C-alpha cells in the first residue's frame, strides 16, 4: 500500500476550503500529481508538480513536501462541480508504473440563504401504478438513510442547478410499488425538522 | 566545502556486432559509488562505495529501471545521429552525456549542468539558467527545437536544483567517513641528475583525497614554468590520488628553487626546498 | 569525428619495497574512441589478475581507465604495461620506473 | 539518483 | 481526452463470451496500460506496454490478453469471460522515452458487464412524474421527476428534452443507479432524476417535456428463443405535457 490517501468522505460547504492529504513510500518518487474524477467517468488530470514547495494553477494549490513524503492538495472558493472523488498518484520515471491512492470523495454542499424542508407527492396520466415522495427544498445537514424493510426504495441528497436566479435546493425520492403508505411514513426513519411540509 | 554528484554516460555503437555497449557511472566527488555496465553479470545498477550498499531494494529496483531507460534512448540516439549526419552502417560512433550538481560549503544549491556528446565534441548543453539549450551544429539544433517540444529543460530543472541536491545530501552524510574526510597529501622531493651538466628535481604529492591539487615550481620567488614537465593526476587505486611535477635545472642552482603545494586538506600551503 | 593518443603512466599504489606487497597501476587517460587494448606485463608474459575501473570521462570527454593488478616488486622481475589503440601505428609497451 | 525523463535527440 | 480514445462505451456479455475492447491514442507516446477500477480496489494494473511490439503484466492479468504492433493501439481481448470480470475498464497513456512530460492520460472507460446468463438482461420502464399539487402553489417552481426502472445492466443515459432540445439547465440526475433488491447479482436496477423550472413554463401547455433513457443490452445479432421481448441497445421514454391550473 505505497500511496495512502485520506480516507473520505470529505463535506465542505460552498466558499470554503478543502484541503487533501496524501502520503507516498517510495523515497525515490520525482513526479506527483492529482487526479479529478466524477462518478461513472474516467480520472482527469488537474494537477502535477515536479518539485518541493507549493504549485498554483487557478483555484487549486498543491504542495510538495518530499522530506516529510507529502503532497496536499486545497481548492479555495470551492464550487458544487467540485464534488468528485479525487486520486492522489505518484512515479519515479519514464518507466515508472503510476502509484494511485484509494482517493477521497468529496462532497461539497450548496449554500441556502434560507430553506423550508418539504415533502410533495407526485403522480401523471400513464398506466404505471406507483406514488413517489420528493423531499426538497431542505437544509444541508440533513442526511437520508435507506434500510427500513424491503419495499421501499429510498434515494440519495442530491443538488439541482437553476441559472435563473442562484436557487440551488437538496432533493431526494422515495417510493415503492404494489402497497399503499403515505409520505409522512417513508422518511420516519429519517431525522427531519420541525418545520417540514406535510400535504395540508 | 563544495560537494558534487555526478552521473557519467558513454554508448558505443558496434556496427554487426549487434547492440551497443553502455556503461553508466556516479560519483560523488572523486568517489565512484553505482555502476552499470551492458557487459557485466547482473544487469542491474551496482553498490561501488560501502555507504550506498544500505540503500534497500526499492532504491536498485528504482536506478537499474531508470539506468535501462538511459540506455534505450541512447541506443535509438546512435541510430539516430547516424540518420542525421548521413553516416554509413559500417562505423563505431560514440555518445557520451554527462549531468549533475554542485552545492557550496552551506550544502545549498549551487549549480547545475546536463551536457551531451557525439563522438567526443559537443552536441548541447544545458545553459547556466536551466531554461535554454547551446546547440552545437545544425543537426544539434533539430534536437533542441524537439528537447523544448519535450520539455526536457523544465524536467531537468526540477532534478538539478531539487531532487539532485535532496540525494546528494543524503549520500554525504550517508558516506561521513569517506565523502566529507579531507586527506592531506604526503611530500617528498628526489634528485635524479641525468648527466653532468644538468639536474632534475621532482616534488611529489602522494596518498590525497580530493584530486584538486595544484603544484608550481619557482626560482627564488618569481614562477618559473618554463622547463617544467607535470603528470596527470593519477588515482592510486585505494580512494587517494597521486601527482609529481618536474624542472630541469642547470645544477649546482638547487638551493635556490621551490617547490608549492595547494591542497585543502593543507592548513597553509607547503613550500619545499632540497639541500 | 575526434581521436586522441592515450596518456600512459606506470606505476605502484605504494612505494616500492623489494619483497613487500603493493599493487601495479596502469592509468590510461585522455583517449578517444573508448575502445582500446591494456594488458600488464611480468617479464613480458601476460599477467591473468587483472583488475580495471569503470570507464569514466573527462571535462573535454576524453576516456580515463585505470588498470591495476597486485603484485610484489624484487630486483629482477620487470613489469610493463602494453596499450593498443587506433591511434597508435604498432601497439606501445610502457616500462614501470620505481622513481616515476 | 538518476534523473528520470531521459528523452530521444 | 482528445488524445485516449477507447470502444465501446459500454457492454453486456454472458459466461465464455469473447471481445475485444479497442485502445487509441493521438500524441505519439510509448507507454500504454490498461486499468480495471472496482469499489474495494481501486485502481489496479491489467497489462502495460513500453514501446511498440512488446507488452507486459500488471497485478491482474488472469484471463486477459493483449498485443501492441503499432505505438497507436492497444487493445484487451477477453477470451472466456467470467463474471468476475465485471468492472470499469481504464486505457491509459504515457510518452515514455519520446518526452519529458511526465503526465499519464486516460481513456474515458468501457464499462462491462459479465452475467450467467443472458435472460437476466432487461430494459428500463421510464415514467414521468407531473409536479406536485402544493409546489406550484407554495415555492412558484415545478419539479418533474423521472423514473427509469427494472433494467439490468446498469448501463443507461439519461436526458431531458424541452420541446425538442436536451436541457442541462436545472438537472439533477442520480450519479449511480441504485439496486432494486440488493441481495442478488443478477439484481436489476432503478435511476432517479429532477427536472426544476418556474410556475410561468409548466403552466404552459405548448410545452413538451420528455425524460429520454439510453439503454445498451443486446444487438441483433445474439440468440433469443424467448417469451418477452428481446432487450436490444434501445432508447426508452415517457412524458409529461403542459397543464393550467
Amino acid at each position: 500500500k505505497e500511496v495512502e490517501q485520506n480516507s473520505g468522505p470529505l463535506s465542505v460547504p460552498e466558499g470554503a476550503i478543502a484541503s487533501l492529504n496524501c502520503t507516498y513510500s517510495d523515497r525515490g518518487s520525482q513526479s506527483f500529481f492529482w487526479y479529478r474524477q466524477y462518478s461513472g467517468k474516467s480520472p482527469e488530470l488537474i494537477m502535477s508538480i515536479y518539485s518541493n514547495g507549493d504549485k498554483e494553477d487557478g483555484r487549486f494549490t498543491a504542495q510538495l513536501n518530499k522530506a516529510s513524503q507529502y503532497v496536499s492538495l486545497l481548492i479555495r472558493d470551492s464550487q458544487p462541480s467540485d464534488s468528485a472523488t479525487y486520486l492522489c498518484a505518484v512515479t519515479t520515471d519514464s518507466w515508472g508504473k503510476l502509484q494511485f491512492g484509494a482517493g477521497t470523495q468529496v462532497v461539497v454542499t450548496p449554500d441556502i440563504q434560507n430553506p423550508d424542508p418539504a415533502v410533495y407527492q407526485l403522480r401523471d396520466s400513464k398506466s404505471s401504478d406507483k406514488s413517489v415522495c420528493l423531499f426538497t427544498d431542505f437544509d444541508s445537514q440533513t442526511n437520508v438513510s435507506q434500510s427500513k424493510d424491503s419495499d421501499v426504495y429510498i434515494t440519495d441528497k442530491t443538488v439541482l442547478d437553476m441559472r435563473s436566479m442562484d436557487f440551488k435546493s437538496n432533493s431526494a425520492v422515495a417510493w415503492s410499488n404494489k402497497s399503499d403508505f403515505a409520505c409522512a411514513n417513508a422518511f420516519n426513519n429519517s431525522i427531519i425538522p420541525e418545520d417540514t411540509f406535510f400535504p395540508s | 566545502g563544495s560537494h558534487s554528484m555526478r552521473y557519467f554516460f558513454t554508448s558505443v555503437s558496434r556496427p554487426g556486432r549487434g547492440e551497443p555497449r553502455f556503461i553508466a557511472v556516479g560519483y560523488v566527488d572523486d568517489t565512484q559509488f553505482v555502476r552499470f555496465d551492458s557487459d557485466a553479470a547482473s544487469q542491474r545498477m551496482e553498490p561501488r562505495a560501502p555507504w550506498i550498499e544500505q540503500e534497500g531494494p526499492e532504491y536498485w529496483d528504482g536506478e537499474t529501471r531508470k539506468v535501462k531507460a538511459h540506455s534505450q534512448t541512447h541506443r535509438v540516439d546512435l541510430g539516430t545521429l547516424r540518420g542525421y549526419y548521413n553516416q554509413s552502417e559500417a562505423g563505431s560512433h560514440t555518445v557520451q552525456r554527462m549531468y549533475g550538481c554542485d552545492v557550496g560549503s552551506d550544502w545549498r544549491f549551487l549549480r547545475g549542468y546536463h551536457q551531451y556528446a557525439y563522438d567526443g565534441k559537443d552536441y548541447i548543453a544545458l545553459k547556466e539558467d536551466l531554461r535554454s539549450w547551446t546547440a552545437a551544429d545544425m543537426a544539434a539544433q533539430t534536437t533542441k527545437h524537439k528537447w523544448e517540444a519535450a520539455h526536457v529543460a523544465e524536467q531537468l530543472r526540477a532534478y538539478l536544483e531539487g531532487t539532485c541536491v535532496e540525494w546528494l545530501r543524503r549520500y554525504l552524510e550517508n558516506g561521513k567517513e569517506t565523502l566529507q574526510r579531507t586527506d592531506a597529501p604526503k611530500t617528498h622531493m628526489t634528485h635524479h641528475a641525468v648527466s653532468d651538466h644538468e639536474a632534475t628535481l621532482r616534488c611529489w604529492a602522494l596518498s590525497f583525497y580530493p584530486a584538486e591539487i595544484t603544484l608550481t615550481w619557482q626560482r627564488d620567488g618569481e614562477d618559473q614554468t618554463q622547463d617544467t614537465e607535470l603528470v596527470e593526476t593519477r588515482p592510486a587505486g585505494d580512494g587517494t590520488f597521486q601527482k609529481w611535477a618536474a624542472v630541469v635545472v642547470p645544477s649546482g642552482q638547487e638551493q635556490r628553487y621551490t617547490c608549492h603545494v595547494q591542497h585543502e586538506g593543507l592548513p597553509k600551503p607547503l613550500t619545499l626546498r632540497w639541500e | 569525428m575526434i581521436q586522441r593518443t592515450p596518456k600512459i603512466q606506470v606505476y605502484s599504489r605504494h612505494p616500492a619495497e623489494n619483497g613487500k606487497s603493493n599493487f601495479l597501476n596502469c592509468y590510461v587517460s585522455g583517449f578517444h574512441p573508448s575502445d582500446i587494448e591494456v594488458d600488464l606485463l611480468k617479464n613480458g608474459e601476460r599477467i591473468e589478475k587483472v583488475e580495471h575501473s569503470d570507464l569514466s570521462f573527462s571535462k573535454d570527454w576524453s576516456f580515463y581507465l585505470l588498470y591495476y593488478t597486485e603484485f610484489t616488486p624484487t630486483e629482477k622481475d620487470e613489469y610493463a604495461c602494453r596499450v593498443n589503440h587506433v591511434t597508435l601505428s604498432q601497439p606501445k609497451i610502457v616500462k614501470w620506473d620505481r622513481d616515476m | 539518483l538518476l534523473f528520470g525523463y531521459p528523452v530521444y535527440v | 481526452n482528445a488524445g485516449v480514445t477507447q470502444t465501446p462505451k459500454f457492454q453486456v456479455l454472458k459466461t465464455g463470451q469473447s471481445m475485444t475492447l479497442q485502445c487509441a491514442q493521438d500524441m505519439n507516446h510509448e507507454y500504454m496500460s490498461w486499468y480495471r477500477q472496482d469499489p474495494g480496489m481501486g485502481l489496479r494494473l491489467i497489462h502495460y506496454s513500453v514501446g511498440a511490439g512488446i507488452t507486459d503484466q500488471g497485478e491482474v492479468p488472469n484471463g486477459y490478453n493483449v498485443s501492441r504492433s503499432t505505438t497507436e493501439d492497444f487493445p484487451l481481448r477477453l477470451l472466456s469471460a467470467a463474471p468476475s470480470q465485471t468492472s470499469v475498464y481504464f486505457c491509459a497513456s504515457r510518452p515514455g522515452l519520446m518526452s519529458a512530460q511526465p503526465e499519464q492520460y486516460f481513456g474515458p472507460g468501457t464499462r462491462l458487464t459479465v452475467t450467467e446468463d443472458l435472460k437476466n438482461v432487461f430494459p428500463p420502464e421510464v415514467a414521468v412524474f407531473e409536479p406536485s399539487e402544493a409546489e406550484i402553489s407554495h415555492t412558484q417552481k415545478a419539479t418533474l421527476v423521472c423514473l427509469a426502472t427494472g433494467f439490468y445492466p446498469d448501463h443507461v443515459e439519461l436526458s431531458w428534452w424541452v420541446n425538442g432540445k436536451e436541457v442541462h439547465s436545472g438537472v439533477s440526475t442520480d450519479p449511480q443507479p441504485l439496486k432494486e433488491q440488493p441481495a442478488l447479482n443478477d439484481s436489476r436496477y432503478a435511476l432517479s432524476s429532477r427536472l426544476r423550472v418556474s410556475a410561468t413554463f409548466w403552466q404552459d401547455p405548448r410545452n413538451h417535456f420528455r425524460c429520454q433513457v439510453q439503454f445498451y443490452g443486446l444487438s441483433e445479432n445474439d440468440e433469443w428463443t424467448q417469451d418477452r421481448a428481446k432487450p436490444v441497445t434501445q432508447i426508452v421514454s415517457a412524458e409529461a405535457w403542459g397543464r393550467a391550473d
